DNA sequence: TCGGATGTATATATCTGACACGTGCCTGGAGACTAGGGAGTAATCCCCTTGGCGGTTAAAACGCGGGGGACAGCGCGTACGTGCGTTTAAGCGGTGCTAGAGCTGTCTACGACCAATTGAGCGGCCTCGGCACCGGGATTCTCGA
DNA sequence: CGAGAATCCCGGTGCCGAGGCCGCTCAATTGGTCGTAGACAGCTCTAGCACCGCTTAAACGCACGTACGCGCTGTCCCCCGCGTTTTAACCGCCAAGGGGATTACTCCCTAGTCTCCAGGCACGTGTCAGATATATACATCCGA
């Protein structure tokens, strides 16, 4: 296939499908799905490393929202990405104001 | 109706937000701002749902409300 | 005997920020939503998981809010929230004209 | 010595970086290696990207406690590797 | 029964090749799903902009490499466009 | 070459409403900037809801839900009732 | 009438959004009505705003409309500044107001 | 002689630069800032006037709304005087990093 | 010609009158670097996008359509420059 | 509590350039045809939503007591507004130059469409262990001392 | 420094969601052709950069002195924590039929194509609304 054909692991066929399906523009290129099946799969690969760091913090051997969500809004960029995505049963981060505490 | 959110509840609501003292009209006030979010939100969802012929507000349609007043929602197949 | 005021309230402050379930009943919040979709379309039909999405987003509105006001509370020197504080925070954010 | 050089290159570790999954390389192997070829380990296939993102950013990429052992012990060897 | 695809095979293959002793929850599948998605959509959606931008018909590896500069914070942005730029030139080397 | 633009238009409209008033170049070129905005903003909701509705082609009741949904109540309101009128116009005659 | 625009008895022009439409991706196909509809919204607009630009001209006894006039009229008219609440207009200026503190 | 309080002319002032329009920052100025910035991330630009005029736009305008913000929330302080903190919370709660 | 230290050509009246515009009143001593900072970082985001918009456009010169394209990007459209 | 002076507003002229109009020309708009797919409509099935009723049970509501927190008054000391004198560089305006934006011809490699072929991937069926829940002990703290 | 509960750390059971395997059809692969969007070369003129000088408006630095930020104190009353009583949310369970989903059918609305032509385009030209400078008349704000 043309994902063994550059090592990848996310769909040619299936992101090419999709970039005429949309009616992005008239015509697509070859390089396009290739590009954009490897941002996609480089994108996962860090979500899900840090999602299993911190769920393995936590001694827990599969992942949960609670742990997609800290792992999400404790880096910095990742929350600046995600700055506008709310995510179900997510919680929130502990912080506390230093005069609130006793 | 609108008094069903009852006070402890809206004690949890901002004992999880890290609020430590609370006052008497908060809970008027939270009341007043959730209903606006709410009209908005239904009209949005309810709007769509005329459009697509259905008497069904499903969670799609609310996904893409969502997505329209930018607070994009995770978890519901979007 | 007694805990001072303060020490209860940042306990469970901790109980709750470890938490991850929601906060509001299912069953008020279900007719309060039917009865907002009544004025505006009469004899609509609502799914389980729509409702449990309008609460999930309501829920983090709210607890952001929340937090803008105590940030806005503790920077006039105050401990107590006011509903001054949640006006100016609206304001400020732009959605209250 | 032989625990003491990387299983790559054979040279004696000047450097060494310490992988997550135990494993350790040489650095400007691990550079020549992993940094700007592969983002994983030669050996377990480990993807290390966001590893070596985050200490390049605290720039602590160099086991310093086994590398004070190795400079300790084997100066000659490393100064040899190092001209 | 309508056949809607999903992600999931190669969300599962990922993790298998990060973190080898792992598990995920089928909720957790949904949220990887709506995130590429979401993704997806945001890089061709301005890609598109951009060529319809210039007087150009044609989306090709340029315009999607712009798209990542131009959307992915700096760091990140970096690795992302040498890793496709690695992912095209292996694939053009064979035929 | 040439420049499209809405100059003639508007020029008509501010003459059709207030005989008495010429316009700047300056608002102008805001006019013709903001024609173009809204313009967007209609075409790429309508352009939404077609394909969400696994439908190939967008009509008059995609620009009625667009407008309903971009424009706040009262203005909504009026442009559809002379969205409507138009159209009505339109096939009549 | 050959024209659409005096079939429909609207200034914009039909077949110009018709263009605009088809050059756009918008859609695989487009409508017969809906470039009808479209001019007839986006006249009603111009229409709007110029109704507000109008009366701040007259306002300040001037005989052209300008930039502070057309500030003036959006961020007086209440619903145009929610519709306008992120537009940002050349040489706009600020409405006069003071606090009262 | 004369002087007047302090305050008249605060507030003649600012009605001042409330009734007109015109750019308040220097053109050459503020031409030289944007070519340096310009020239820390790619070499040898040339720019057209009209953009380094829009670029002095928006700027004007940011600058504007959030001195606006920054009064709004020293006024709530109980103050008359604005202070680096009450910028700080302005670009806080307006969310901006 | 090198430029350096044009950050201190926002002269403290100018910032003065930007805040009399604001309807401020008292102005403290500490703010003009804030507002320095702030300016550059906004600057900073407008620049680059408009520069990444020149370069895919395959040109050596900057244009008001791209600023204003950039501006659009990020969500503070400006009307009258075109477009 | 009047009075000076300084800012504002008011009035008037005038000269200029920006706006309005005439005019002529070419690309976009209008009309006519076709044929082909896409939406309209009827019918059918079955799934999910609504409604009712009750049982234990934790949550909500009410009262009460008090102590910590908000708010007002006061006093002190300094930092910023205001005025003036001096210094600096921005603004206006000619001139000169060339590098690069913009337009156009030619040719061509690259991508849409079509037909044949197959296997990755999705719906389904299965099975078993990771963690929810829970009863027993340690701690890590809070409060009185 | 003392007690003393709340919470943290811990061993056991067990059960429902995760992990694995099955198999078939629709989407991916492959091969091929044709045409046009796109790459490359060539020429050419608006404009961005650089310069110089004169002028004058604006920026700096200084001084001064008074209004406001800040810490402190006191007082009154409004939430917090606890104990007790009332209530309806939560779960399980059974009934029912309205409407979402799918399939078939058919007619009509529109992309694509070709032929005509006039509304919209640039270009040239004329003149009156308004910026600027300047002369005048009042509001008012603070010193006396
Ligand atoms: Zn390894």
């Amino acid at each position: 296939t043309r994902s063994s054909r550059a090592g990848l692991q996310f769909p040619v066929g299936r992101v090419h499908r999709l970039l005429r399906k949309g009616n992005y523009a008239e015509r697509v290129g070859a390089g396009a799905p290739v590009y954009l099946a490897a941002v996609l799969e480089y994108l996962t690969a860090e979500i899900l490393e840090l999602a299993g760091n911190a769920a393995r913090d936590n001694k827990k051997t599969r992942i949960i929202p609670r742990h997609l969500q800290l792992a999400v809004r404790n880096d910095e960029e990742l929350n600046k990405l995600l700055g506008r995505v709310t995510i179900a049963q997510g919680g929130v981060l502990p912080n506390i104001q230093s005069v609130l505490l006793p | 109706n609108i008094q069903g959110i009852t006070k402890p509840a809206i004690r949890r609501l901002a004992r999880r937000g890290g609020v430590k003292r609370i006052s008497g009209l908060i809970y008027e006030e939270t009341r007043g701002v959730l209903k606006v979010f709410l009209e908005n939100v239904i009209r949005d969802a309810v709007t769509y749902t005329e459009h697509a012929k259905r008497k069904t507000v499903t969670a799609m349609d609310v996904v893409y409300a969502l997505k329209r007043q930018g607070r994009t929602l995770y978890g519901f197949g979007g | 005997h007694r805990y001072r005021p303060g020490t209860v309230a940042l306990r469970e402050i901790r109980r709750y920020q470890k938490s991850t379930e929601l906060l509001i009943r299912k069953l008020p919040f279900q007719r309060l939503v039917r009865e907002i979709a009544q004025d505006f379309k009469t004899d609509l039909r609502f799914q389980s998981s729509a409702v449990m999405a309008l609460q999930e987003a309501s829920e983090a509105y709210l607890v952001a809010l929340f937090e803008d006001t105590n940030l806005c509370a503790i920077h006039a020197k105050r401990v107590t929230i006011m509903p001054k504080d949640i006006q100016l925070a609206r304001r400020i954010r732009g959605e209250r004209a | 010595l032989s625990e003491c050089q990387c299983g790559i290159c054979m040279e004696i570790l000047v450097e060494p970086v310490t992988l997550p999954c135990n494993h350790t390389l040489c650095k400007p192997c691990f550079q020549s290696t992993v940094e700007k070829a592969s983002l994983c380990c030669p050996f377990c296939r480990r993807r290390v990207s966001s590893w070596t993102r985050y200490h390049t950013r605290r720039n602590s990429l160099v086991n310093v406690e086994l590398w004070t052992i190795i400079q300790k012990h084997y100066p000659r060897e490393c100064k040899l590797r190092a001209s | 029964k309508t056949r809607k695809e999903s992600y999931a095979i190669y969300v599962y293959k990922v993790l298998k090749q990060v973190h080898p002793d792992t598990g995920i929850s089928s909720k957790a599948m949904s949220i990887m799903n709506s995130f590429v998605n979401d993704v997806f959509e945001r890089i061709a959606g301005e890609a598109s902009r951009l060529a319809h931008y210039n007087k150009r018909s044609t989306i090709t590896s340029r315009e999607i490499q712009t798209a990542v500069r131009l959307l992915l914070p700096g760091e990140l942005a970096k690795h992302a466009v040498s890793e496709g730029t690695k992912a095209v030139t292996k694939y053009t080397s064979a035929k």
